[PDB]
């Protein structure tokens, strides 16, 4: 109930519009390192993928999370952006 | 001349091999005058050979040779004001140790090696002598005596310059004294380098909190008497001017933060120049920008000094650097705790941003558990990131059980036993779990509790409770009192905030009474309830079921679970009757205790605490004399026996059952009893107060690395209990007991010890105000809380 | 207490006593021996004497003290395999308590900091001296502790499963992955890091979770 | 150690109190320099507290009495010349005092505490203070002309080396075990020497006969130097911080055990030893009547024979001690108690 | 006496089972932190292990 209390839980990759808004296609990926810092997961099963997860979770109000996805190619160039802003 | 063979004499374990092995000549050797002369140079040379000496034949040499002894055992004797283990490494250093050699002349280095100890400690006439007794084999045992002097003492400190402050208002903060007042116990003028050191900072930060921004301390003297006994401190200063700082600019990377730091670094117009500000400026700085995870900022600050204006301009550059990102929480040093028990506590999460205030939240929330000893807190940087910490809490673990067991008086009522084991971190699960029982020959008591404070992961609590409790006067059916009595009681508890949390229950209660003693408070209780049992007889009986919704309300901000230094802790709890139960009435009670720190390291503490009850009956009703509160005793006034304050029975005349002669009995008719006697029965009543005053202090003798597991303080103990229902119309000439004001006092000592069994208290009180039946009890001892 | 005798007789009772079983008064002569006479013909022997007769007293500080201070002292010896066997011995045990384990609690979960020095040291005994007798003990040993410090990440991931803080816990199931990708725990722990997939919606790494979780039960 | 016991002395003649007259408090338990001062049959004592006296010299009687005092500290012996009376403070302050009223002639702050006795010499008043500093003060306006720096060891012996004057050049010793030749015109340095052995080595005032200096260090040597070059010329193993007194071709000084010892000039080679006062915390020497006359801490005055050393009289004076050194001048011998009574022995 | 303190709780032990790669995708590369070697298993194991000190002269 909404009577207990619950203290705030964060999780992931702190993120700003700002932050975001340096990412280019074609970036090499110590270059994204640099723009975000290091992301706290990645893909384990043989992809070269980087995440950037916004997640926030009040003590009562409702989940808002951010996800980026960063796929690179083999030689770990940036080449797709995945935005998703909310749910 | 030719080496034919080695030959040796003298020597029984130094070995001729090694031997051998390092002189420049050995067996088949051709050798020459020179070429003997060099060996018997190394032989000489060895160490552990004492002399040599040579036989030299036409054709071959022969050599004898002397076993340096070896050391047996090294001894001390003297040297009171220092004990033995460094003394020990110091000789050890010096080049002398067990299972080694010494020549005789080294005791002229030894001893000056030594004496130059006590010479740095402090005791420059000290002297210092050895011998040394031969074994039966080859080893020598040596008896060391130590001569220590008169300690040299300071005879003044003096400060050259000083125009500003005078020199005693200036030496009153330094922890070297040439001067002792008339009452101090402890404290002394001995000497002590390092501590000069400390003094002279203290100075200069004296001087630079009142804006002497420019001062220094050009040079300091020390010298001795030529007797060696007194010793002379000189300190010369430059004070200079005092400024009154301009205005503060900040700059550099400020990450956003602009806004915060200015309102940090705000100043009013004209104020003085001050050193401590300015740290503390930047502290906080830093610690503001730790609340947003950036761990490792770069904070300086650089003062600019106006020569003519005499004001200081002062520059604060700041970098804020990257925002670090929690890898791992690590828990070392939980041998017997379950991981998730200091898990559950933490603020900071694992696989987040950093905030430094969350860690030290979770430092708190651990040590306001009480199943720890020590807990700290580690910030490690990941290697070869640049953004990554991991968090790493270091506990000690401590006895959280009390084994409470004692024997009672063997007076004519027979031995009785009384037994209890109370847990409160049960087998590293984070449970309480507590059992009582109590056997005698009129009693047999029991109880049960066990509560998970974890029962959901935010914190919600849920436990229960179980009871039997059963009196009988005598081991029949004829007539004699007998009280029976079992119960539940089951509670949900949850938290609203950081430090505040709600209870909510349920309870049940049986009570089963027989053959009471007519008495005034008792039976008024009984009219109120409708029954009429006749006052001049012991036939009656009464029985009750009763359910009641309990609740409750704790605030707990305690610095720490066990000796607590700072915060405050509030419990409320209180019971009402549900419709249906045959009693009908509510009570509550209010515990307090708070805790004052009057010194930097909280080794002076003044606690104040007090207690609170209040109960009444809802209809016509009263409440049950079987709730009543109780008051002296080790838990509420030192001084008095347990539950010996507060109103005292009244019986009525009447008939004794199971009368016997050569037992005493109040009120009965059977030894010419003929109208209403006072009596120092306590009964207890409806209404409590009690408040304590105490002062911690250290404890006198023991050693700092046991300081932790001993409190000892004085106190001031007051408390009163009333009944709100005695009518004092009816019975003028008896004590009103409904008058409040009758407050017993009492003053005395406590000591308080972490034992291995649970925490023991002893204390000495004497109880200087007094109330007519009351009894004393001036020392007690106590198990357990 | 001990006579002022010369190391052989006093050695001999030494040896008399551990036979015996006293294991006290045998470390009392012990310490004599290296104390008196140090650099004797008998230090080696007294010194792995020492080490022995520590452990069964369980005076675990000076056992690890002693191997420590013979491993230092002779970096070569006959005999080092089997002060390593002892050093992982005394590690082990420290990581285990009496009355606990009377009433059968399962302490995968408290600090495994033992179990891991524990494990350093067979591991080291086991590719350093395949030959030696305590080989297969310490393989053993082995197998035994990795299940331990693989229980206990499970038993982490577990509980950020209940807060509800997903990235530790993929983390977590990750490092076991990496760490303990043949025991029990790890099988155990892949539900929990699909799970946390699903619940920030990352469908694409939770279908990869459940293909090897189809692929691996049975 | 312990204290030698009192010797038992048949005195040959007995000593008397000619007059006694109390000074304020005195110094006390501190370690100073303060002493009394005789010229012009007119005797002038101080105290720490500040107080200043001038005493008739033939009956102790009062002529004028001043405070210079907040304590003054007043720790620098009384010297008298040409109508001022000096005075050094542990406050860093010297004061010209006139003789016929006592009134502040000048003050002057100097760079320490000036705990040695001021030295007066062609119309310079010379200062050696704590701090390793020796001063030179104008007598008549007091300004400060020179100064010369000398090297502190980290610990050292409270009190410094008075210098002394020859043909224009100061010697004075240090703390450091070195005695030092400044020139007066500005304070050049002409040599400087070490008297110490191969640990606390500060030095003594100097005497300087037929070109020839002799110095004494603390645990070091007593040595003979070359007035011009410094050179030593012979030495011997002899420690003191009491002064040392020159007379004829003996030597008469007081180790730092308190052993009373007479050397030749030449050489330095012992005539007698005297040691029935060991570890008796005695001043430093003066001769007075053909006799050597030593006090000790427990109030007793010691009158030694300069041929073979045995005592000749013993008399209990004051019940406070003696610390500071006594004054024999126109045949008149004075000495002032800790507790800062005046005495005049006869 | 002669045995190790403790139990014999380690020797029953469940083996260790290597996972299977599904088609099409790897499993994460393993640190060697923790692997153990394939070693003889001709040793006494237990209580059967014999653990005093070895006798040398």
């Amino acid at each position: 109930e909404r009577v207990v209390y619950r203290p705030d839980i964060n999780q992931g990759n702190y993120l700003t519009a700002n932050d975001v808004s340096k990412i280019r296609v074609g970036m090499t990926q110590q270059q994204v390192a640099y723009a975000l810092g290091t992301p706290l997961m990645s893909d384990p099963f043989g992809t070269n993928t980087w995440f950037y997860v916004f997640r926030q979770q009040p003590g009562h109000e409702g989940v808002t999370q951010q996800t980026l996805t960063l796929t690179f190619n083999s030689s770990g160039v940036l080449t797709n952006i995945d935005n998703k802003p909310a749910l | 001349f030719v080496v034919k063979d080695i030959h040796f004499e003298g020597l029984q374990r130094v070995a001729v091999g090694a031997a051998l092995l390092s002189m420049p000549v050995r067996t088949g050797d051709t050798v020459n005058d020179e070429d003997i002369s060099n060996t018997i140079r190394a032989l000489f040379a060895t160490g552990n050979f004492e002399d040599v000496r040579v036989l030299r034949d036409g054709d071959t040499l022969l050599v004898q040779v002397k076993e340096r002894p070896t050391i047996a055992s090294i001894t001390f004797s003297g040297n009171k004001s220092v004990k033995d283990d460094m003394l020990k490494q110091n000789l050890e250093a010096s080049g002398v140790r067990v299972g080694e050699s010494l020549d005789r002349t080294t005791i002229a280095d030894i001893e000056k090696g030594l004496e130059d100890f006590y010479y740095s400690v402090g005791k420059y006439s000290a002297s210092v002598k050895a011998v040394v007794t031969p074994l039966p084999r080859n080893r020598v045992d040596l008896k060391l005596v130590f001569q220590e002097g008169v300690s040299a003492e300071i005879q003044q400190i003096n400060i050259v310059g000083n125009h500003a402050f005078t020199t005693d208002e200036l030496i009153s903060h330094f922890q070297l004294r040439d001067e002792v007042p008339w009452w101090n116990v402890v404290g002394d003028r001995k000497y002590q380098k390092q501590k000069l050191a400390g003094d002279l900072e203290t100075l200069r930060s004296y001087y630079l909190d009142r804006g002497y921004a420019r001062f220094n301390i050009d040079s300091t003297q020390v010298s001795l008497t030529p007797d060696k006994k007194g010793i002379y401190v000189t300190v010369n200063i430059t004070e200079g001017d005092q400024y009154k700082l301009s205005g503060v600019e900040v700059s550099g990377n400020l990450a956003g933060h602009s806004a915060e730091i200015e309102q940090l670094t705000k100043i009013e117009p004209g104020e003085l120049y001050n050193g401590t500000k300015v740290t503390k400026m930047e502290d906080d700085i830093k610690k503001l920008l730790g609340r947003y995870g950036y761990a490792y900022p770069r904070v300086q600050s650089m003062p600019e000094i106006n020569d003519a204006d005499k004001t200081v301009k002062l520059r604060v550059n700041v970098d804020a650097g990257n925002r670090f990102y929690v890898r791992k929480i690590r828990f070392e040093g939980n041998d017997t705790s379950k991981d998730a028990v200091l898990r559950r506590e933490m603020r900071q999460m694992e696989g987040a941003w950093l905030g430094s205030d969350l860690v030290d939240q979770g430092k708190e929330r651990l040590n306001r558990l009480g199943f720890f000893e020590t807990v700290d807190t580690d910030t490690q940087r990941v290697p070869g990131s640049p953004d990554q910490v991991d968090v790493v809490y270091k506990v000690k673990e401590r006895n959280t059980g009390s084994f409470n067991f004692g024997i009672g008086y063997g007076t004519e009522s027979g031995v009785s036993f009384q037994a209890g084991v109370q847990q409160d971190n049960w087998l590293g699960t984070g449970y309480a779990v507590g059992i009582n029982g109590t056997k005698n020959d009129y009693q047999t008591y029991a109880e049960l509790s066990v509560t998970n404070p974890y029962f959901t992961v935010d914190g919600v609590s849920l436990g229960g409770r179980l009871f039997y409790n059963d009196f009988q006067a005598d081991d029949a059916d004829l007539s004699d009192y007998t009280n029976k009595s079992y119960g539940t009681d089951v509670t949900l508890g949850f938290p609203i905030n950081e430090y505040n949390s709600l209870r909510a229950g349920l309870g049940y209660v049986h009570n089963s009474l027989s053959n009471m003693q007519p008495q005034v408070a008792m039976w008024r209780y009984l009219y109120s309830m409708g029954e009429h049992p006749s006052t001049s007889d012991q036939d009656n009986s009464f029985k009750t079921d009763d359910f009641t919704f309990n609740y409750g309300w704790t605030y707990n901000k305690l610095d720490r679970g066990y000796f607590p230094t700072d915060g405050s802790r509030v419990n409320l709890t209180g019971k009402v009757t549900i419709p249906g139960s045959d009693n009908e009435y509510y009570k509550v009670t209010l515990d307090t205790a708070t805790y004052v720190p009057i010194d930097d390291d909280h080794k002076w503490v003044v606690l104040g605490r007090t207690r609170w009850g209040y109960g009444d009956g809802l209809g016509g009703k009263e409440m049950p004399f079987y709730e009543n509160f109780y008051a002296g005793g080790s838990s509420t006034v030192r001084g008095f026996q347990s539950n010996t304050i507060g109103p005292k029975a009244v019986y009525f005349p009447h008939q004794a059952s199971n009368y016997d002669p050569d037992y005493d009995y109040e009120c009965a008719t059977q030894d010419g009893a003929k109208d209403l006697c006072k009596s120092d029965d306590a009964v207890g009543g409806n209404a409590m107060a009690v408040a304590s005053l105490e002062f911690i202090t250290p404890t006198p003798f023991i050693s700092d690395k046991y300081a932790n597991s001993v409190r000892t303080s004085f106190f001031w103990d007051m408390g009163t209990v009333w009944d709100t229902n005695w009518d004092s119309s009816q019975y003028s000439g008896y004590p009103d007991y409904s008058d409040p004001s009758n407050i017993r006092m009492s003053a005395g000592i406590a000591l308080q010890w972490m034992s291995p069994l649970g925490p023991l208290v002893f204390s000495y009180a004497q109880p200087f105000k007094k109330y007519d039946g009351d009894k004393a009890e001036q020392f007690q001892f106590n198990i357990g809380k | 207490e001990v006579p002022d005798n010369p190391p052989n007789e006093i050695y001999a009772t030494a040896q008399q006593k551990l036979q015996d079983g006293n294991w006290r008064q045998a470390i009392t002569q012990l310490e004599a021996l290296d104390n008196r006479y140090p650099f004797g013909p008998y230090s080696q022997q007294v010194q792995l004497d020492l080490i022995y007769a520590y452990y069964k007293n369980a005076d675990l500080p000076l056992a690890q003290a002693a191997i420590d201070r013979f491993i230092r002292l002779n970096p070569t010896h006959p005999n080092i395999d089997y002060v390593m066997y002892m050093r992982g011995l005394t590690n082990m045990a420290l990581d285990d308590s009496a009355l606990q384990g009377f009433f059968g609690v399962d302490r995968s979960d408290r600090d495994p900091q033992h179990a891991r020095a524990a494990f350093s040291d067979f591991s080291k005994l086991v590719r350093g001296y395949p030959n030696s007798q305590y080989t297969t003990d310490a393989t053993k040993r082995l197998v035994f502790l990795k299940d331990r410090l693989a229980k206990y990440e499970y038993s982490v991931a577990e509980y950020y499963t209940e807060r509800g803080a997903w990235v530790a816990v993929v983390n977590r199931v990750e490092g076991m992955l990496r760490d303990y990708p043949d025991t029990q725990a790890t099988r155990d722990a892949l539900p929990l890091m699909e799970n946390a997939y699903r619940q920030m919606q990352m469908n694409a790494q939770a279908e990869k979770v459940a293909k090897i979780i189809a692929a691996n039960s049975s | 150690v312990k204290m030698s016991p009192l010797p038992t002395v048949e005195n040959q003649f007995t000593p008397t109190t000619a007059w006694s007259t109390s000074v304020g408090s005195g110094i006390g338990n501190f370690y100073s320099n303060l002493h009394p001062a005789l010229a012009d049959n007119v005797v002038y004592a101080a105290d720490r507290a500040g107080l200043v006296k001038a005493l008739n010299a033939d009956d102790g009687k009062e002529i004028w009495s001043v405070s210079l005092a907040e304590p003054a500290l007043l720790s620098g012996g009384v010297t008298v010349s040409g109508g001022h009376v000096y005075i050094g403070s542990e406050k860093a302050q010297v004061y010209a005092l006139n003789t016929s009223d006592g009134t502040v002639a000048w003050q002057t702050k100097v760079a320490g505490e000036a705990l040695s006795r001021p030295v007066v010499s062609d119309g310079l008043v010379l200062i050696h203070t704590s701090n390793g500093q020796l001063q030179a003060l104008n007598e008549a306006d007091g300004a400060v002309k020179w100064t010369v720096n000398l090297d502190m060891p980290s610990l050292s012996l409270r009190g410094e080396s008075a210098p002394t004057t020859a043909f224009g050049a100061a010697v004075v010793g240090g703390d450091n075990g070195r005695v030092s030749a400044v020139l007066m015109e500005q304070g050049q340095m002409i040599w400087q020497q070490r008297i110490s052995q191969a640990l606390s080595d500060v030095d003594t005032t100097p005497v300087v006969v037929n070109g020839v200096v002799f110095a004494l260090a603390y645990n070091g040597n007593l040595t003979a130097l070359d007035l011009r070059s410094g050179q030593i010329m012979w030495k011997r193993e002899l420690g003191s911080v009491n002064d040392f007194i020159v007379d004829g071709n003996r030597i008469y000084l007081v180790d730092q055990n308190d052993r009373v010892m007479a050397l030749t000039i030449d050489g330095g080679v012992t005539l007698w030893t005297q040691s029935d006062l060991l570890h008796r915390l005695l001043t430093s020497p003066v001769l007075y009547n053909g006799n050597l006359v030593v006090g000790d801490s427990e109030g007793y005055l010691h009158w030694i024979n300069v041929e073979d050393g045995r005592f000749v009289a013993q008399q209990k004076v004051d019940s406070s001690g003696f610390q500071t050194e006594p004054v024999a001048a126109d045949g008149k011998l004075l000495i002032q108690a800790k507790d800062g009574t005046v005495y005049s022995i006869t | 006496k002669r045995q190790v303190s403790g139990d014999e709780a380690y020797l029953e032990a469940a083996p260790l089972a290597e996972l299977h790669a599904p088609a099409g995708m790897i499993l994460p590369v393993t640190s060697g932190d923790y692997a153990i070697p394939v070693t003889n298993g001709s040793g006494a194991v237990g209580k059967a292990l014999d653990i005093r000190p070895p006798a040398q002269p």
